[PDB]
Protein backbone atom coordinates (compact mmCIF):
# COMPACT_ATOMS: atom_id res chain seq x y z
CA UNK A 1 0.00 0.00 0.00
CA UNK A 2 1.11 3.61 -0.76
CA UNK A 3 1.55 6.31 1.90
CA UNK A 4 -1.72 8.21 2.26
CA UNK A 5 -2.70 10.59 5.08
CA UNK A 6 -5.64 12.60 6.33
CA UNK A 7 -5.98 15.42 8.84
CA UNK A 8 -8.65 16.26 11.41
CA UNK A 9 -8.90 19.37 13.58
CA UNK A 10 -9.98 18.35 17.04
CA UNK A 11 -9.85 21.71 18.67
CA UNK A 12 -10.23 25.41 18.06
CA UNK A 13 -8.48 28.63 19.08
CA UNK A 14 -10.34 29.22 22.36
CA UNK A 15 -10.42 25.58 23.48
CA UNK A 16 -6.71 25.46 22.76
CA UNK A 17 -5.92 28.50 24.95
CA UNK A 18 -7.93 27.17 27.91
CA UNK A 19 -6.25 23.77 27.52
CA UNK A 20 -2.81 25.36 27.37
CA UNK A 21 -3.39 27.15 30.68
CA UNK A 22 -5.35 24.31 32.24
CA UNK A 23 -2.92 21.65 31.04
CA UNK A 24 -5.75 19.15 31.08
CA UNK A 25 -6.91 17.81 27.73
CA UNK A 26 -9.77 15.33 27.87
CA UNK A 27 -10.03 14.87 24.08
CA UNK A 28 -9.44 11.42 22.62
CA UNK A 29 -6.26 10.89 20.64
CA UNK A 30 -5.77 8.97 17.42
CA UNK A 31 -3.06 8.94 14.80
CA UNK A 32 0.69 8.78 14.39
CA UNK A 33 1.28 12.53 14.07
CA UNK A 34 -0.31 15.16 16.32
CA UNK A 35 -0.98 18.74 15.23
CA UNK A 36 0.36 20.75 18.10
CA UNK A 37 0.25 24.35 19.33
CA UNK A 38 1.59 26.67 21.98
CA UNK A 39 0.28 30.21 22.51
CA UNK A 40 2.94 31.37 20.08
CA UNK A 41 2.99 28.76 17.28
CA UNK A 42 1.60 25.59 15.74
CA UNK A 43 3.63 22.69 14.39
CA UNK A 44 3.75 18.87 14.46
CA UNK A 45 4.75 16.04 16.80
CA UNK A 46 5.39 12.48 15.68
CA UNK A 47 4.90 9.35 17.78
CA UNK A 48 7.77 6.90 17.19
CA UNK A 49 8.17 3.80 19.32
CA UNK A 50 5.89 4.99 22.09
CA UNK A 51 7.30 8.50 22.38
CA UNK A 52 5.70 11.66 21.01
CA UNK A 53 8.67 13.57 19.54
CA UNK A 54 8.76 17.12 18.36
CA UNK A 55 11.10 19.95 17.51
CA UNK A 56 12.69 21.76 20.50
CA UNK A 57 12.47 25.05 18.59
CA UNK A 58 8.72 24.74 18.82
CA UNK A 59 8.07 23.03 22.14
CA UNK A 60 10.89 24.41 24.27
CA UNK A 61 10.68 22.61 27.60
CA UNK A 62 6.90 22.91 27.94
CA UNK A 63 4.71 20.16 29.29
CA UNK A 64 2.06 18.55 27.08
CA UNK A 65 -1.57 18.82 28.14
CA UNK A 66 -3.13 15.43 28.84
CA UNK A 67 -6.31 14.04 30.48
CA UNK A 68 -4.38 13.83 33.72
CA UNK A 69 -2.95 17.35 33.57
CA UNK A 70 0.42 18.55 32.19
CA UNK A 71 3.02 15.95 31.36
CA UNK A 72 6.71 16.72 31.71
CA UNK A 73 9.01 15.92 28.78
CA UNK A 74 10.78 12.57 28.81
CA UNK A 75 13.67 13.79 26.69
CA UNK A 76 14.99 17.25 25.97
CA UNK A 77 18.03 17.91 23.82
CA UNK A 78 18.56 21.49 22.81
CA UNK A 79 21.51 20.38 20.68
CA UNK A 80 19.57 17.69 18.83
CA UNK A 81 16.68 20.18 18.73
CA UNK A 82 14.43 17.42 20.10
CA UNK A 83 11.96 16.99 22.96
CA UNK A 84 9.85 13.90 23.61
CA UNK A 85 6.85 13.16 25.86
CA UNK A 86 5.28 9.76 26.50
CA UNK A 87 2.99 9.11 23.52
CA UNK A 88 -0.61 10.02 24.37
CA UNK A 89 -2.94 7.12 25.04
CA UNK A 90 -4.78 6.58 21.78
CA UNK A 91 -1.93 7.48 19.43
CA UNK A 92 -0.19 4.92 17.20
CA UNK A 93 3.56 4.92 16.83
CA UNK A 94 5.71 4.67 13.74
CA UNK A 95 8.82 2.48 13.90
CA UNK A 96 12.24 3.56 12.61
CA UNK A 97 13.33 2.70 9.05
CA UNK A 98 15.46 -0.38 8.48
CA UNK A 99 16.00 -0.45 4.70
CA UNK A 100 18.43 2.41 4.13
CA UNK A 101 16.25 3.91 1.40
CA UNK A 102 17.15 7.30 0.00
CA UNK A 103 13.66 8.06 -1.29
CA UNK A 104 11.81 9.72 1.57
CA UNK A 105 8.32 11.19 1.79
CA UNK A 106 7.63 14.20 4.00
CA UNK A 107 4.13 14.31 5.53
CA UNK A 108 2.94 17.92 5.96
CA UNK A 109 0.44 19.39 8.45
CA UNK A 110 -2.10 19.42 5.62
CA UNK A 111 -1.69 15.67 5.30
CA UNK A 112 0.11 15.88 1.97
CA UNK A 113 3.03 13.55 1.45
CA UNK A 114 5.76 15.07 -0.71
CA UNK A 115 8.77 13.20 -2.14
CA UNK A 116 12.30 14.19 -1.12
CA UNK A 117 15.58 12.56 -2.20
CA UNK A 118 18.07 11.90 0.61
CA UNK A 119 21.35 13.80 0.07
CA UNK A 120 23.04 13.14 3.40
CA UNK A 121 22.16 11.89 6.87
CA UNK A 122 20.31 15.13 7.61
CA UNK A 123 19.18 16.46 4.22
CA UNK A 124 17.01 15.68 1.24
CA UNK A 125 15.77 17.64 -1.77
CA UNK A 126 12.17 18.10 -2.88
CA UNK A 127 11.63 16.50 -6.28
CA UNK A 128 9.05 19.24 -6.69
CA UNK A 129 9.77 22.49 -4.74
CA UNK A 130 6.94 24.23 -2.97
CA UNK A 131 6.47 27.70 -1.46
CA UNK A 132 7.99 27.99 2.02
CA UNK A 133 4.48 28.90 3.23
CA UNK A 134 3.32 25.43 2.31
CA UNK A 135 5.92 23.85 4.57
CA UNK A 136 5.26 26.19 7.50
CA UNK A 137 3.69 24.44 10.44
CA UNK A 138 5.23 21.08 9.57
CA UNK A 139 8.30 21.11 11.87
CA UNK A 140 8.33 17.89 13.86
CA UNK A 141 6.54 16.08 11.04
CA UNK A 142 7.81 12.69 9.81
CA UNK A 143 10.02 11.83 6.82
CA UNK A 144 8.97 8.33 5.80
CA UNK A 145 10.78 5.72 3.70
CA UNK A 146 8.74 3.82 1.03
CA UNK A 147 7.60 1.39 3.72
CA UNK A 148 6.08 4.03 6.03
CA UNK A 149 8.80 3.99 8.61
CA UNK A 150 10.26 7.01 10.28
CA UNK A 151 13.58 8.15 8.83
CA UNK A 152 13.56 11.63 10.35
CA UNK A 153 11.59 14.62 11.65
CA UNK A 154 11.34 17.76 9.45
CA UNK A 155 13.31 20.63 11.01
CA UNK A 156 14.16 23.40 8.56
CA UNK A 157 13.79 24.26 4.89
CA UNK A 158 16.49 25.29 2.42
CA UNK A 159 14.72 27.95 0.38
CA UNK A 160 15.44 30.96 -1.79
CA UNK A 161 13.14 33.65 -3.15
CA UNK A 162 10.55 32.07 -0.89
CA UNK A 163 10.73 28.63 -2.51
CA UNK A 164 12.03 25.60 -0.64
CA UNK A 165 13.98 23.09 -2.66
CA UNK A 166 15.50 21.08 0.18
CA UNK A 167 14.78 20.16 3.78
CA UNK A 168 16.91 19.68 6.85
CA UNK A 169 15.73 16.93 9.15
CA UNK A 170 16.58 15.14 12.38
CA UNK A 171 17.48 11.48 11.55
CA UNK A 172 15.95 8.84 13.89
CA UNK A 173 19.47 7.94 14.98
CA UNK A 174 19.59 11.20 16.93
CA UNK A 175 16.43 10.05 18.71
CA UNK A 176 18.03 6.86 20.01
CA UNK A 177 21.07 8.92 21.01
CA UNK A 178 18.92 11.47 22.81
CA UNK A 179 17.14 8.69 24.70
CA UNK A 180 20.40 7.33 26.05
CA UNK A 181 21.40 10.91 26.90
CA UNK B 1 4.73 28.68 30.16
CA UNK B 2 1.52 27.08 28.96
CA UNK B 3 1.37 23.44 27.92
CA UNK B 4 1.70 22.33 24.30
CA UNK B 5 -1.81 21.37 23.16
CA UNK B 6 -2.95 18.83 20.58
CA UNK B 7 -5.25 20.76 18.20
CA UNK B 8 -5.55 18.07 15.52
CA UNK B 9 -4.11 14.83 14.17
CA UNK B 10 -2.80 13.40 10.90
CA UNK B 11 -3.59 9.74 10.23
CA UNK B 12 -1.31 7.55 8.14
CA UNK B 13 -2.82 4.18 9.04
CA UNK B 14 -5.90 4.73 6.87
CA UNK B 15 -6.49 2.53 3.82
CA UNK B 16 -8.62 3.38 0.76
CA UNK B 17 -12.30 3.21 1.56
CA UNK B 18 -15.65 3.55 -0.17
CA UNK B 19 -17.33 6.53 1.47
CA UNK B 20 -20.50 5.22 3.21
CA UNK B 21 -23.86 6.42 1.95
CA UNK B 22 -25.24 8.06 5.06
CA UNK C 1 -27.51 7.61 -21.55
CA UNK C 2 -25.43 9.49 -18.97
CA UNK C 3 -22.59 8.51 -16.66
CA UNK C 4 -23.82 8.63 -13.07
CA UNK C 5 -21.74 8.49 -9.89
CA UNK C 6 -22.82 5.57 -7.76
CA UNK C 7 -20.23 5.83 -5.02
CA UNK C 8 -16.94 7.37 -3.95
CA UNK C 9 -13.61 6.16 -2.63
CA UNK C 10 -11.40 8.19 -0.28
CA UNK C 11 -7.80 7.03 -0.62
CA UNK C 12 -6.72 7.93 2.92
CA UNK C 13 -9.63 6.08 4.49
CA UNK C 14 -10.76 9.29 6.14
CA UNK C 15 -13.92 8.82 8.24
CA UNK C 16 -14.47 12.43 9.35
CA UNK D 1 -15.23 13.63 3.42
CA UNK D 2 -14.42 14.03 -0.30
CA UNK D 3 -13.36 11.25 -2.66
CA UNK D 4 -10.61 11.15 -5.31
CA UNK D 5 -12.14 8.14 -7.05
CA UNK D 6 -15.76 8.03 -8.20
CA UNK D 7 -17.42 4.67 -8.78
CA UNK D 8 -19.43 5.34 -11.92
CA UNK D 9 -21.99 3.45 -13.97
CA UNK D 10 -23.46 3.56 -17.42
CA UNK D 11 -26.37 1.45 -18.75
CA UNK D 12 -23.99 -1.19 -20.10
CA UNK D 13 -21.45 -1.39 -17.27
CA UNK D 14 -19.91 0.14 -14.16
CA UNK D 15 -16.31 1.29 -13.78
CA UNK D 16 -14.25 4.06 -12.10
CA UNK D 17 -13.20 7.68 -12.62
CA UNK D 18 -10.30 9.53 -10.96
CA UNK D 19 -10.05 13.25 -10.27
CA UNK D 20 -6.65 14.69 -11.17
CA UNK D 21 -5.86 18.37 -11.56
CA UNK D 22 -9.52 19.35 -11.21
CA UNK D 23 -10.69 16.99 -13.95
CA UNK D 24 -12.59 13.74 -13.41
CA UNK D 25 -10.88 11.30 -15.78
CA UNK D 26 -12.03 7.87 -16.98
CA UNK D 27 -11.79 5.47 -19.92
CA UNK D 28 -13.43 6.24 -23.29
CA UNK D 29 -14.28 2.56 -23.65
CA UNK D 30 -16.58 2.96 -20.67
CA UNK D 31 -18.02 6.46 -21.02
CA UNK D 32 -17.50 7.06 -24.71
CA UNK D 33 -18.61 10.63 -25.33
CA UNK D 34 -21.37 10.27 -22.77
CA UNK D 35 -22.13 13.20 -20.52
CA UNK D 36 -21.89 13.10 -16.68
CA UNK D 37 -24.89 13.47 -14.36
CA UNK D 38 -25.16 16.44 -11.98
CA UNK D 39 -27.84 18.14 -9.79
CA UNK D 40 -28.05 20.84 -12.45
CA UNK D 41 -28.15 18.43 -15.35
CA UNK D 42 -25.77 16.59 -17.71
CA UNK D 43 -22.34 18.19 -17.92
CA UNK D 44 -20.31 17.44 -21.04
CA UNK D 45 -16.77 16.18 -21.31
CA UNK D 46 -14.03 18.79 -21.31
CA UNK D 47 -11.65 16.38 -23.06
CA UNK D 48 -12.32 13.30 -25.19
CA UNK D 49 -9.33 11.35 -26.49
CA UNK D 50 -10.45 8.21 -28.24
CA UNK D 51 -6.86 7.39 -29.17
CA UNK D 52 -5.61 7.35 -25.59
CA UNK D 53 -8.93 5.86 -24.38
CA UNK D 54 -9.14 9.03 -22.25
CA UNK D 55 -12.16 11.25 -21.48
CA UNK D 56 -12.55 13.91 -18.80
CA UNK D 57 -15.34 16.06 -17.36
CA UNK D 58 -14.85 18.82 -14.79
CA UNK D 59 -14.56 17.31 -11.30
CA UNK D 60 -17.93 16.52 -9.65
CA UNK D 61 -19.16 17.39 -6.16
CA UNK D 62 -17.93 15.52 -3.10
CA UNK D 63 -14.66 14.95 -4.92
CA UNK D 64 -11.05 16.01 -4.40
CA UNK D 65 -8.12 15.89 -6.79
CA UNK D 66 -5.16 13.57 -6.81
CA UNK D 67 -1.62 14.88 -7.29
CA UNK D 68 0.49 13.63 -10.21
CA UNK D 69 3.60 11.61 -9.42
CA UNK D 70 6.97 13.40 -9.45
CA UNK D 71 9.20 10.80 -7.78
CA UNK D 72 9.37 8.49 -10.78
CA UNK D 73 8.98 5.39 -8.59
CA UNK D 74 8.08 2.13 -10.32
CA UNK D 75 6.53 0.53 -7.27
CA UNK D 76 2.95 1.26 -8.25
CA UNK D 77 -0.32 0.43 -6.48
CA UNK D 78 -3.60 -0.05 -8.26
CA UNK D 79 -6.83 0.73 -6.36
CA UNK D 80 -9.94 -1.25 -7.34
CA UNK D 81 -13.66 -0.42 -7.28
CA UNK D 82 -13.83 -2.30 -3.99
CA UNK D 83 -11.07 -0.12 -2.56
CA UNK D 84 -8.63 -3.04 -2.76
CA UNK D 85 -4.99 -2.03 -3.28
CA UNK D 86 -2.87 -4.18 -5.63
CA UNK D 87 0.95 -3.79 -5.72
CA UNK D 88 2.17 -3.41 -9.29
CA UNK D 89 5.73 -3.23 -10.58
CA UNK D 90 6.08 -0.81 -13.46
CA UNK D 91 7.39 -2.51 -16.59
CA UNK D 92 7.09 0.45 -18.96
CA UNK D 93 5.41 3.73 -19.90
CA UNK D 94 2.00 2.14 -19.86
CA UNK D 95 2.61 -1.32 -18.48
CA UNK D 96 2.94 -2.87 -15.05
CA UNK D 97 2.96 -6.34 -13.49
CA UNK D 98 0.96 -7.46 -10.44
CA UNK D 99 3.29 -8.67 -7.73
CA UNK D 100 0.64 -11.36 -7.21
CA UNK D 101 -1.64 -12.14 -10.18
CA UNK D 102 -5.36 -12.18 -9.43
CA UNK D 103 -8.42 -13.46 -11.30
CA UNK D 104 -9.77 -10.96 -13.83
CA UNK D 105 -12.88 -10.79 -11.64
CA UNK D 106 -10.82 -9.08 -8.93
CA UNK D 107 -9.77 -6.28 -11.30
CA UNK D 108 -13.16 -6.10 -13.01
CA UNK D 109 -14.97 -2.77 -12.96
CA UNK D 110 -11.82 -0.88 -11.98
CA UNK D 111 -10.92 0.76 -15.29
CA UNK D 112 -10.52 4.49 -14.83
CA UNK D 113 -9.17 3.88 -11.33
CA UNK D 114 -5.75 5.25 -10.29
CA UNK D 115 -2.26 3.74 -10.47
CA UNK D 116 -0.55 5.24 -7.38
CA UNK D 117 3.10 5.55 -6.41
CA UNK D 118 4.53 5.17 -2.81
CA UNK D 119 3.42 8.72 -1.96
CA UNK D 120 -0.15 8.06 -3.03
CA UNK D 121 0.29 10.39 -6.05
CA UNK D 122 -1.26 9.52 -9.45
CA UNK D 123 1.08 7.71 -11.85
CA UNK D 124 -1.56 6.70 -14.37
CA UNK D 125 -5.15 5.75 -15.01
CA UNK D 126 -5.96 2.02 -15.18
CA UNK D 127 -6.66 1.34 -18.90
CA UNK D 128 -7.18 -2.45 -19.07
CA UNK D 129 -6.02 -5.69 -17.46
CA UNK D 130 -3.62 -8.02 -19.31
CA UNK D 131 -4.66 -11.55 -18.36
CA UNK D 132 -3.55 -15.02 -19.38
CA UNK D 133 -6.44 -17.47 -19.22
CA UNK D 134 -8.52 -15.52 -16.70
CA UNK D 135 -5.71 -14.50 -14.37
CA UNK D 136 -4.59 -10.90 -14.63
CA UNK D 137 -0.83 -10.71 -14.27
CA UNK D 138 -0.42 -7.23 -15.72
CA UNK D 139 -2.21 -3.95 -16.40
CA UNK D 140 -2.26 -1.40 -19.19
CA UNK D 141 -2.45 2.27 -18.08
CA UNK D 142 -2.58 5.88 -19.29
CA UNK D 143 0.33 7.82 -17.70
CA UNK D 144 -0.51 11.08 -15.92
CA UNK D 145 1.65 12.88 -18.45
CA UNK D 146 -0.96 12.10 -21.13
CA UNK D 147 -3.58 13.70 -18.93
CA UNK D 148 -1.29 16.67 -18.19
CA UNK D 149 -0.72 17.02 -21.92
CA UNK D 150 -4.34 16.54 -23.01
CA UNK D 151 -5.50 19.33 -20.67
C1 LIG E 1 19.60 24.34 8.33
C2 LIG E 1 19.46 25.12 7.02
C3 LIG E 1 18.55 24.39 6.07
C4 LIG E 1 18.96 26.55 7.28
O1 LIG E 1 17.61 26.92 6.94
C5 LIG E 1 16.82 27.57 7.70
O2 LIG E 1 17.17 27.93 8.83
N1 LIG E 1 15.61 27.82 7.21
C6 LIG E 1 14.52 28.34 8.03
C7 LIG E 1 13.90 27.26 8.89
O3 LIG E 1 13.41 26.26 8.37
N2 LIG E 1 13.90 27.49 10.20
C8 LIG E 1 13.33 26.54 11.15
C9 LIG E 1 13.84 26.81 12.56
C10 LIG E 1 15.35 26.67 12.58
C11 LIG E 1 15.97 25.96 13.78
C12 LIG E 1 15.94 25.27 12.40
C13 LIG E 1 11.81 26.64 11.13
O4 LIG E 1 11.25 27.73 11.35
N3 LIG E 1 11.15 25.52 10.88
C14 LIG E 1 9.68 25.48 10.82
C15 LIG E 1 9.22 25.08 9.41
C16 LIG E 1 9.45 26.21 8.38
C17 LIG E 1 10.60 26.09 7.36
C18 LIG E 1 9.13 26.00 6.89
C19 LIG E 1 9.05 24.57 11.90
O5 LIG E 1 9.67 24.80 13.15
C20 LIG E 1 7.60 25.00 11.99
O6 LIG E 1 6.75 24.55 11.22
N4 LIG E 1 7.31 25.86 12.95
C21 LIG E 1 5.96 26.28 13.27
C22 LIG E 1 5.43 27.40 12.41
O7 LIG E 1 6.00 27.77 11.38
N5 LIG E 1 4.28 27.92 12.84
C23 LIG E 1 3.60 29.02 12.19
C24 LIG E 1 2.65 29.62 13.23
O8 LIG E 1 2.24 28.93 14.18
O9 LIG E 1 2.28 30.79 13.15
C25 LIG E 1 2.82 28.74 10.92
C26 LIG E 1 1.98 27.62 10.84
C27 LIG E 1 1.24 27.39 9.72
C28 LIG E 1 1.33 28.28 8.66
C29 LIG E 1 2.16 29.40 8.73
C30 LIG E 1 2.91 29.63 9.86
C31 LIG E 1 13.40 28.91 7.16
C32 LIG E 1 12.27 29.46 8.02
C33 LIG E 1 11.15 30.09 7.21
C34 LIG E 1 11.70 31.18 6.30
C35 LIG E 1 12.83 30.65 5.41
C36 LIG E 1 13.92 30.03 6.26
ZN1 LIG F 1 12.45 1.63 5.56
ZN1 LIG G 1 5.52 9.63 -6.73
Amino acid sequence: APITAYAQQTRGLLGCIITSLTGRDKNQVEGEVQIVSTATQTFLATCINGVCWTVYHGAGTRTIASPKGPVIQMYTNVDQDLVGWPAPQGSRSLTPCTCGSSDLYLVTRHADVIPVRRRGDSRGSLLSPRPISYLKGSSGGPLLCPAGHAVGLFRAAVCTRGVAKAVDFIPVENLETTMRS
Amino acid sequence: KGSVVIVGRIVLSGKPAIIPKK
